[PDB]
């Protein structure tokens, strides 16, 4: 009965818990595309560059 | 604003009490609270009386 409730409390932190869950994974993806990102932008930068030395060559 | 649960029992054929010495019965009225103050509140008004 009592215990019940506090089985209702347990519910709640393990729901708060598998929020945080959420949120390091969501933080985990958002470096994994920042290294995603800066390749691009680099094999852009790469790309175009040895395009101009292979131009002035 | 008393809203926790309640754990409450009575204790029969009790000892003698550490500050009285009173061979006295004794019950427990347990009402918890997660507060960090309030837990600090409720300690110094329960220690002090």
């Amino acid at each position: 009965s009592q215990t019940q409730g506090i089985q209702q409390l347990l519910q709640a932190e393990k729901r708060a818990a598998e929020k945080v869950a959420d949120a390091r994974k969501r933080k985990a993806r958002r470096l994994k595309q920042a290294k995603e990102e800066a390749q691009m932008e680099v094999e852009q930068y790469r790309r175009e560059r040895e395009q101009e030395f292979q131009s002035k060559q | 604003r008393g809203n926790v649960f309640l754990r409450q029992a009575e204790i029969e054929n009790p000892l003698e009490d550490p500050v009285t010495g009173d061979y006295v019965h004794k019950s427990v009225f347990i009402i918890f609270f997660q507060g960090d103050q309030l837990k600090n509140r409720v300690k110094k008004i329960c220690e002090g009386f």
